[PDB]
This record gives C-alpha cells, structure tokens and sequence, in this order.
C-alpha cells in the first residue's frame, strides 16, 4: 500500500510543472485522490481531489483555473498539472488517497517541492520595522525604528502614513527630505542600516499605520509597518 | 489484639470533688489514638476526648485527657451532677477497635 | 451533622434483619463508617466498618460470615444486613462515623435494640 | 425616620475628628447602625458596624486600631472617632441603619466630607515589546520646567531595587553601559536604549529632584 | 559604598515598626539621607528626607505626623519610625543617598516589605451605559461566590447626594420606588433593570451584598 | 475562620526571627497546624507540623535543628522560631489549618515575607565565561572567553584548570603571564572587559574545567566555568 | 611551597565545624590568605579574606555574621569557623595563598568536603506536573497533569490557585472532591500515581499557577506549579 510521487523542481514564475502518483497496493480505480501542499514553514493546505468519472473534480480558490487533477486508471497513476505558475505556488506537495470515513489520508505521498522563483541566491533587501505597535497620547513623541538587512544605498529610503481605507501617503524620502505639505513635526534620519521616523508631538490625526520603503535597486520592498495608536 | 482495661470498675464521688480515671492497655497505642465517651442511661456514647488529649468541640473544659503508649488517664476537676455516668476508653490504632469495659461514676 | 437511624426489633432465632442509617451534614461519600453494639448490661463492641471504594471492608469474628455492611452513596445511607441471627447478637446497635484522628467516633445514631428470642 | 449627621472638615495627617449621627423616627435602641466611606471618584465602602449589646462591633483593616465606633442609646446617637488620619482615609462618610433581610441599607444619612492634606512627571509610551537589537526611546514630559536639568532615570528589575541610570538629564552613572542615553531639557527629557539586550527588559522611571518635593514618573515597562 | 538595611514584616493595622539603613564605604555625616517606597504594583515615591542639622526634615503627606525620620551620625545608620499604620503604608520600602547634581540616588538599599493586611468581590457590567430616555438599561451585578439568601440589594446615587435604596433581598422593591425598577437573579448573577429611562434616572448604580460579615460593594455602573 | 500572621522582616544572616499565627472561627486546639514557605519566584515547600499532645512534631530537613514549632492553646496562637537564618531560608511563610482528608490545607494565613541578607547586592563584578562547553579532539585549539560586566582594573585576571576531584591549578595569571611549569601551548589575552584563554593544540591531559578569576576588589569573583571535553 | 589543610565532615543543620590549613615553604606572616568554596557540580566560589597585622578581614554576604577566618603566625596555621550551617554551606573547601600581582591564588590546600544534611536521601513522593506553562484564552480548557513518583495512598491529593501576590486556595482535596465555593469547571481526577486538574472553560479570573499536592504520609510534598497565562 503505497504512493509513489514523482516531480516538482525549480521553475520559473508562469511556468508549467507536472506532478505524479503512482499507486499500488490498492483498487485504484475506486479510490478518491487528493493533493494537499505545505508552504514552507506553514500548515497543510488542501489543493483539488479527484473521484469516479461520475462525480465532479474540486479545487480550491488558490489553484482553480491553473490546475489540473486527473487521473489514468490504468497506469494507477494521479496526475496534477499546474500551470501559469506563481510564487505563491511554492510548498511541498503530496498525493494522498483521501478514504473519508474508513481513514481520512491514510496513506500519503512522500512529497516534492515546488519552488516557483526568477531570483538568485542573494536575497531581497528586508526592512524591519519596530516596535510593532506604539500607544501614545496627543502631544507625545512617537520614535519608530526600520533596519535594513543590507545597506541602502544613497539613502534610498522613504516613509509613508496610512489610515484606514484610504491610499498610503508620502511622508520623508532620501531618509530626511520631507514631502510637500508635511508638517515639521515629522522628520526622519539614519543612513546605511539604521534609520529613523520622528514624531516630535503627536496629534490626534497621526494615529495610522506607518511603513518604510527602500528604491536603492530594481526590487522595491517595504517593511511590515508600525501601528501608532 | 489490643486489651484496654479501665480502672478502678466504680467510682463513688460527690459533686465537686476529682474524678481521676485510668485505661491500661495490653500494648503501646500507636500515635496515641486513644478516645474516651461519656454514655448516660439509655442514650448512645458521646465523645469527650480524642487523640489521648483533644477535648471535643463542647466539651467543658473540667474534662482533660492525658498520659501516652499504655497508661491514659482521663480527668474531671469538679464533678457536676451530669457527669455521673459510664466512660469507656477507645483505641483506634489498628484495624481491631477495642473498648475499655466502662468505669461507673456513681 | 447526625445520623437517622432505623430498623431493629424482635425476631426469632436464625432469622434475618437489616438496619438502616442516614446521613446528614457532612460529605458521607468519603467518611469511613462504622457499627458499634453493645449488649444489655455490657460494654461497647465494634462490628463492622467500611470505608471508600477500593478500601477493604471489615467484619468482627463474631459477626464474619453472616452479617454484610454496605453503603449508597447516592442516598447518603449506610446499611447491615444481619442474617443467622443468635441470641448472642441481642444487643442495641449503633451506627457511628469514624474519624480518625480527628475525632474517632465523634458521630453516633441514636441506637437501635435487637432481641433474638423464641 | 430620620439621620442627622455632624461633624467632618480638613484635618492634617494624623489628627483626630469624630462624627456623630443622630436618629429619629425609630426604635434605635435595637438598631444595626454602619458606617460606610467613599473617595472622591470612587466606589461604596463598608467602614463599621455596631448592634445591640453582647454583640461584636466590626471594622474594616484600613481603619482598624484607628477607628473606634460607639453609640449612646440614651440620645439616639451614633459616633465615629477617626484618630491618625492618613490622606487615604480621604472621603465622603455615610452612616446607615442596616435592616438587614428587611430593607438592608434603608435609611442614610446625607454623608459629610473628610479630607486630610507640585510638578507631575508622565511618561510614554506606558508599555514598549521589542526584540534584541532594537532601539527603545523613552518620554518623561514633566508639568513644568525642571530646574538646572535635575532629572535622573532608573532601571528597576523585577524584585530588585532601582539603579542608577542617568542624572542631571544626560549624565551616564558609573559602570553603565554606553548604549543608555539622556537628552532633554525643561519639561520633555528622552532616554534611548541604543541596542536592547534581554536583561536590559525592566521598568524605567524617570526622576525630578529639582524642588521641595521630589517626584517619579509612574514607569514604563519594556518587555 | 553599602546601605545594609533590616526591619519590617507583617503587622496589624494601627500598629508600629521601625526601620534602619546602616550605611558604609562613603561620609555619611555629611550624605543627605532618603527614604522611598514602593506599593506593590505602584510606582516609586518619596517619603522623608534628612541632611546636616541644619536639620529642616521633609516628610510626604502620606506620612506626615505618624512617621519620624532620624538618624545617628556616630552609628553610621538611617532611621524611620512607623507609627500608627493603615492597609495604604503596605509597600515596600528604601532606603537611599541622596548626591543632587552629583549622581540624585546613586545608592540604594535593598528595600524590606511592610504589609499591614489581614471575602467576596463583586463585579458590576458594563462600566458605562450611554442611553436616552424611553430606552433600557440593563445592569448585572456578578459575585465572586453565591449570596446567601439572596442578601443582594442595588442603590442608586446622584452627583453630591447619598444612596438611596432601590432593591433589596435580590427582589424587594423599596418603599417609593417606581415599578419600573426590578431586580432578579440569584446564587453569583444579579440584574437590575430600568425599562424607560426618565431624564432624573441618569446617575451611579452599586449592587450590594450582605450576606456575610464583610459587607461588599460592587464598584459601580454610570448611566449617563 | 481566619488565620491571623504577624511578624517577619528583613533580618541578617545567622540571625533569629518568630512568625505568630492566631487562629479564630474554629476549634484551634484540636487542629493540626502546618508552616510553608515559598521561595521567591519558587514553589510551596512544606516546613513544620504540629498536633495535639501525645504526637510528634515534625520539621523538614532543610530546618530541623534550626527551627522550632510551637502553639499557645490557651491564645490560640501558632508559632515558629527561626534560628542560624541563611539567604536560602528567604520566602514567604504561611500558617494553615490541616484537615487531611477533610480539606488538605483548607484555610491559610495571608503570608509575611521573611529576607535574609546582609545587604546585597551588588558592586560585584560579574564574570560570564562562554561557551559552556567545547567538544573537541587532540590537537585542535580551544579558545575560551571571559567577559567582565565592569573593567578590569590593571587586568587582574587569572585562570584556572580544575580535573575531577582535585583543586584548582594555576594557568594565567594578570591575564597574559603563564605561570611556572605551565606548557606554552596555554597562553591568556585581552583587556579591561574582554579577556581570552587559548591552547593552542590540546592534548589528552587538557579535557578539564577552566575557571577565570577577577582580583581587581575587595570582593574576588569567578566565572562559572567551562567545561573542555 | 605547601597548604596542609585538616577538618571538614558531615554535620548536621544549625551544627558547627572549624578548619585549618597549615602553611610551610613561605613567609606566611606576610601572606594575605583566603578561603575558597565549591558546592558540588558547580563553580568556585570566594568565602572570605585575611591579612597582616592591622587585620582588615572580609567576607561574603552568604557567610558575613555565620563565619570567622582568623590566623595565628606563630603556629603558620589558617583558620575558618563556621557556624550556622545548613544545607547550603554543603561545598569543598580550600586555603588558598592569595599572591595577587605576583600569582593571584599560586597555592591551594587539597581541599575538605563539608556536607550538612540531617539524613536526606529521599523517601518523600516527588510529585511532577506537566506542563510547566500553559497559553490559552477565555473560553478553552484547561488540563493539568499531576504524576508520583509512588502511588498515593487514599489518593490523598491535593489542588491549589495561586494568584501574585496572594496565599494559595484549596480547589479540589481528595483528588475529585470539590472545595467549598469552587465553581463548577474546576475538576479533578486520577487515582494512585496519576492525577488530573480539568478547567472546563477558562475565566479571566482563573490564569494564575497551579499546584498539586500530596497528604499521605508524613513527608508532604507540592508539585513545582503549572502557570496558566
């Protein structure tokens, strides 16, 4: 009683990828079969099942439209095609022979990873922004920090204020330079690694959601946001 | 088997004097458990002391319990004329209760 | 706090009888209970005790074989039913909540007499 | 069915006053008669309580061995001595007549006051969570200028006592590493942990020592 | 440079302690001298202070004429006597040099807990009721343990005035008191509500048992 | 019922202290009475028991022979006489009622704080030797490390080389001089905070516990060592 | 160059012990001479100092008022008395020769174990609870695990509540009986050496530490705590 699972690899974003299941060991045929995907250090997720020729093939939101389950009894072989491909994509994927009431997946694929990515191996320019979250009172001064892995060259770094619902809105960028319209009290320093939004007094309206941005190369990124309340 | 015998059988008193009772038993009364009651004609035991020396909760205090391993002795400072009755002594040190036989104050 | 006990009487040699007491003001579930005779113009004699589930009950020489202790916790009731009954058993039976060593028999029924004879 | 209370006013702090609470309407030879209290912006509270004779009268901890409750049955009057007054012991006093399973507090008297009697210093944010490596700004915003910048922030762990900072607003103490800082001057001073460590986790106080009456912020915990 | 410090403990309430600081390693003739506490989940706050005599002593409000600070230039020790003590003296308490200008508290004593202590809690919701006239208001009262025979009443009270009884025993309506008050519930969970709100409604509602010897209040509900 | 507690306090080593515990509510001179102390930050530990006349006292091990149970029946009073105190004797101590299997410890005193101490603390420097534990072979090098919370003055720093069951071994000492009769393969480094012990190949007779050592004060300090294995 | 230490033993709590070290190969007069400690499976630890003739002689704060070094020059020898002693003072104690610039501790005595114990192997059923932290919210439940080590006669077991700041509060006694004024969702089961608290549905009153606790004999014994946050 076994599946054997074949495929997966590293492609690139919108590309196409076949995975297979080979199974023995059991009546195939009458068989319902599942896929199920793992994003790398995340939860299982359920991705399309497959039953008789008289029953309907499921997928989930994620995958249909792109997605393919089939299955050729003959071969005892489950099929999943994915097509037109995004990094959203990668996880580990595993066949498993859903048995419903009589074992849930009780025999599972081993896995393969599918990893959907244009990049090389250095990384992205991450921004991390602390604290999380700052509660404050009008008149108080509000210090958010955002670090970046990398130096950002020339300066290159930019903050922005977003209230609920609406468009975010250009606060600092080149790290000092304040925008058009803003008030003196904000301001912003740092350079290199280390950079700095200043809230010398606080009003009432400032109490948003504060994100820093770096354009120092072609892969724009942000950071995850100070929440100021 | 734990023999308690209870001396002297009869006590003849006048209300106010002492009253000074003694149980021996055959062996040493493991963690001194060791009980005495009071039973007046007709009426079930009511306990006085227990664990050799606790008087119980209404007990009058004239009432005190004393001594350890084989030699007990229960006291009653001043008589009242409701204090003549049978008082046995009890142990409970083992799976095998036994009673003193009773010592009348009369 | 008492003990409401019932049962007792005259009965004939060899004949059976079944004593009853109920509990009140405390938690009978868990106390060890006792029963205690005592012969006419005699002195106090234990007889059987019994104890929470798991525990062994207990039995007088005098009475092993022929009389059986037991208790309903649901209803707070202690019982012994006594059968073969001779005129050594002629004798008023108390039922008594033991407690140890922090009170011995600090709780007793009020007693109930039974006489075999023919 | 009547409570005429009296007495009450400003005393200092462990003085003496008494409050007397006259009746009428009822037979108050019998009566349960309580004291209750209540702070200026505050809840009700129990304070006493005395009944007929062979009975206990009661008191609460925060006015036990200070207080003394009495009644003399022959004026239909109920008393109150309040001896070493503290600046808790602040609030409106009630007597009551307790009826108990009959009316509890039915009857009240219309309370009287009792009050015994600088630059507040407020910190922000109350409460910081952060990870190793990251920066930890600190406000203490005093209500008025502190004087020749005589102000000083302490590092108290939990259990432990405080320790030393910085003085004189930006003045790093002995044997404190340098990645603690002060700035400010007048009425908003600043402490910046530059790059936290774990047991630099604690609450932070800050400290004006400028006056007369020398004051703390009410601390911010950094977790 | 120590401050060894000793004293303190459990005590009644009107009762006295004494603490002492015995200092070393510094001039302690000449150190001006503080004592500062700490209640439990508080903040820090001063308390008395001593310098050169010279010696105008400062004291706190809190302690001022029960407490007396002192010191024995030729034992090198701090002193503070605590007289007369209440539930709100329960901190923990230290002993401190003061340097000003050069270094404010620089020393500390360890600090020694004073605790001057020895029921039923209950819990009203909501804290705050916004509502108009002609609506309802809903009010429960949630004891910490059952409320033996129901010994529960509610009061309500208006800015500057005295309680006034409104339901008692869970459900007795008092005398004058307007059918559209009604209390219910029983054992931990009781309710008092006003079916149409009038303007002259608007006020602070306690819930009340007496069920015990320590008679407890709930902490309140505003209806504004 | 209630169990009133006095007493308690800051007191220093070796000294004397009584806890009291006045009962009321119920019958006092037949209950079983128990003392228990809980460290700070720690767990409830039993300390002492007393019952009626005719039963034994009884003490834990840490406190027999230094402290004393007592009751005064006739005031309804619980005692405990704290004699030859050490810092580990600080915690908070409870009075309670036993009732077995009636209600275990059914009713407790509110607990007073009993610190003993002599005024710590403190100014003592404070060594951290890393890492815990070096697993190596012979011939490789073992370098340890030894990081003082305060400078220290004229780098009086030593280390040491302790094996299982003999005293310690002098290695370095005024943090670069090896002493008499050390192998040159151990030398020491470093200055103010930052302080280094190499060997440079280690032989078999090198698998030991080292130990740094600050000299600089009046009150020595050493590091918790480092175990070579 | 030679310490000769003599003394140390095993002695009970509360008990006293004097050791000495005798000096030879050096000018012991001019000597500054310390004691050393080192409590089994852990590090050394400084006990106290003495030098020439204006004696100017330190200890530690573990020991200050329990312990009196002195020494007498005209016999070469080093004392300690220690008095006081509990179970903490158990250690290996050594003389040491302090050099400071010239050789910071050159010379050690061999070292004497001094163990204060007044007959503590262990009968006592040591009782584990699992596990040590629990994050949960309102309206979940909660299940604490309580294990002997031996099996508890007449399931004498305990529970207890512990808020900060306040005395514990007997929740279930017997192992299942519930306490006078314990909600309902509290809960306990188990028999002999497994036992069980159940929470049914948390409050935000019930997040505190819980411990369990064993009556049946007389050596009782608490669980280390359960915290419920």
């Amino acid at each position: 009683v076994q599946l054997v699972e074949s495929g997966g690899g590293l492609v690139q974003p919108g590309g196409s990828l076949r995975l297979s299941c080979a199974a023995s060991g059991f009546t195939f045929r009458n068989s319902a079969m599942h896929w199920v995907r793992q994003a790398p250090g995340k939860g299982l997720e359920w991705v399309s099942s497959i039953w008789y020729s008289g029953s309907n093939t499921y997928y989930a939101d994620s995958v249909k439209g792109r997605f393919t389950i089939s299955r050729d009894n003959s071969k005892n072989t489950l099929y999943l095609q994915m097509n037109s491909l995004t990094a959203e994509d990668t996880a580990v994927y595993y066949c498993a022979r859903f048995a419903g009431g009589w074992g849930a997946y009780d025999v599972w694929g081993q896995g393969t990873l599918v990893t959907v990515s244009s990049g090389g191996g250095g990384s992205d320019i991450v921004l991390t922004q602390s604290p999380a979250t700052l509660s404050l009172s009008p008149g108080e001064r509000a210090t958010l920090s955002c670090r970046a892995s990398q130096s950002v060259s020339s300066n290159y770094l930019a903050w922005y204020q977003q209230k609920p619902g609406q468009a975010p809105r250009l606060l600092i960028y080149d790290s000092s330079s304040r925008a058009t319209g803003v008030p003196a009290r904000f301001s912003g320093s740092g350079s290199g690694t280390d950079f700095t939004l200043t809230i010398s007094s606080l009003e009432p309206e400032d109490f948003a959601v504060y994100y820093c941005h770096q354009y120092s190369d072609i892969s724009p990124t942000f950071g995850q946001g100070t929440k100021v309340e | 088997d734990i023999v308690l015998t209870q001396s002297p059988a009869t006590l003849s008193l006048s209300p106010g004097e002492r009253a000074t009772l003694s149980c021996r038993a055959s062996q040493s009364v493991s963690s001194n458990y060791l009980a005495w009651y009071q039973q007046k004609p007709g009426q079930a035991p009511r306990l006085l002391i227990y664990d050799s020396s606790s008087r119980a909760t209404g007990v009058p205090a004239r009432f005190s319990g004393s001594g350890s391993g084989t030699d007990f002795t229960l006291t009653i400072s001043s008589l009242e004329p409701e204090d003549f009755a049978v008082y046995y002594c009890h142990q409970y040190s083992d799976i095998s209760p036994t009673f003193g036989q009773g010592t009348k104050v009369e | 706090v008492q003990l409401v006990e019932s049962g007792g009487g005259l009965v004939q040699p060899g004949g059976s009888l079944r004593l009853s007491c109920a509990a009140s003001g405390f938690t009978f579930r868990n106390s060890a209970m006792h029963w205690v005779r005592q012969a006419p113009g005699k002195g106090l004699e234990w007889v059987s005790s019994i104890w929470y589930s798991g525990s062994n009950t207990y039995y007088a020489d005098s009475v092993k074989g022929r009389f059986t202790i037991s208790r309903d916790n649901s209803k707070n009731t202690l019982y012994l039913q006594m059968n073969s009954l001779t005129a050594e058993d002629t004798a008023v039976y108390y039922c008594a909540r033991f407690a140890g060593g922090w009170g011995a028999y600090d709780v007793w029924g009020q007693g109930t007499l039974v006489t075999v004879s023919s």
